[PDB]
């Protein structure tokens, strides 16, 4: 429930989210009085972002119901750096695959780069 | 009457005292379930100086904490919009970025050429709503 | 070595940086054909950035400081030549700090 | 002639055939030590699309890689010059953001208006020197 200003960096990297991974996309999001960074949409990212309320994993509490992805495995990771409501934060989540990441996320603002 | 007074601490900023005096008053008028009062062991205090982020808030939204007024942001937007927008946040309102000018939480979503200082309706509910039981 | 676009948040924290610490400081910079982000000169910047060559610990090159305890720490978050990184160094005190920056445009927000 | 020929492969970029086409031309008709070969099974590749960062390329900087050219982007600063600078980083020459416009290295740096594409003396003998044994 603690409000404090935000500057992060989010990525997309392309398997386990190993050192040699490759970085598929990138943006950064700083939300203090005004919404800005390198986001193409940081007034609906910030927006988004504040609602996990701290927590990130909540980037992943509205899945697609309906969307039947596959069960095979080709990991995706994406990532979250920075300053998040005043305190320093660090956090990823690896996905089984593209499909898996694109259903639990569901068009989420904060990775729509 | 208030269900509770707040006392903010506004020495620490002096080339503030006239917007810090507006945003008071203009959130007294706006709600009633919650005041503000000027004083000295306050439950949040108002800083001022130069931050490469601009103006912020750091509080737990229920009246403690402090608000940090910029100066380079505060000659670009107007000031009593900001610091009234940034009480807004000590008294548990969240940022609506996407947001017009109409909303005083939208802060600087909207740009700099908005000027609008006062809660909305849905502003002042939810204020009274989060201070109707202290 | 290897090149790459860069996507970073610094930070400059009270203390030894663990996760109830104060926030002093903190910008974004992003370098790629442009050199932008939130930070306050990004041309200088991102080419104090890149003169690292991807080791963020040459951002480091040493008047005399009085010792006196107090601990602050900078950090670096993102993507840095295409490749994820996360680097921090702790300094006893900020006179410690200024003087092994020696004012590196990275931190000078 | 040269020491290496560089294979470029422009397939994965239609939208950018005339740029790619001018960035071999300016670098070709600039270096005598390496020239760039239209195409085949290439030593790097133009590939196009949209990416917040804009347009970059990910190279070991001795021909060998990939560069992304971002649609928004080359529509705010010059298409030419976006390639021909993108390209320069493939032949080994660093970014140099605080550069003049008569850098082309300098890239974005100078801002939109911008347009010159032609690397000056400096950055053409770095890349002769760079291939003169690579
Ligand atoms: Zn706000
Ligand atoms: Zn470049």
């Amino acid at each position: 429930s603690a409000h404090g200003p935000s500057a992060m960096v989010f990525t997309v990297i392309q398997g386990s989210g190993e050192p040699t991974d490759t970085v598929l996309r990138a943006t950064t999001l700083s939300c203090a009085y005004t919404a800005e960074g390198t986001h193409p949409a940081p007034r609906a990212a910030c927006d988004a972002l504040n609602a996990t309320d701290g927590e990130l994993n909540r980037l992943l509490a509205a899945p697609d119901p309906s969307l039947v992805c596959p069960m095979y495995f080709d990991p995706v990771t994406v990532t979250a750096d920075g300053v998040l409501n005043g305190r320093r934060v660090a956090w990823k989540h690896t996905f089984s695959n593209t499909c898996v990441m694109s259903a639990n996320l569901n068009s989420n603002p904060v990775y729509a780069f | 009457g208030p269900m509770v007074t707040v006392t903010y601490d506004p020495s620490n900023a002096p080339s503030f005292q006239q917007e810090i005096a507006n945003a008071a008053q203009i959130w007294n008028s706006s709600v009633r379930n919650v005041q503000l009062r000027a004083g000295g062991n306050a439950d949040f205090s108002y800083y001022e100086g130069n931050d490469s982020r601009g103006s912020y808030a750091q509080t737990d939204g229920h009246g403690r904490g402090y608000i940090f007024l910029d100066y380079q942001q505060n000659q670009q937007y107007d000031s009593t919009r900001v610091t009234a927008h940034e009480t807004g946040h000590v008294l548990g309102l969240p940022d609506h970025y996407q947001g017009p000018c109409s909303e005083l939480m939208s802060g600087g979503g909207p740009g700099p050429s908005c000027t609008n200082p006062y809660p909305n309706a849905q502003e002042r509910s939810r204020v009274n709503a989060l201070w109707a039981n202290g």
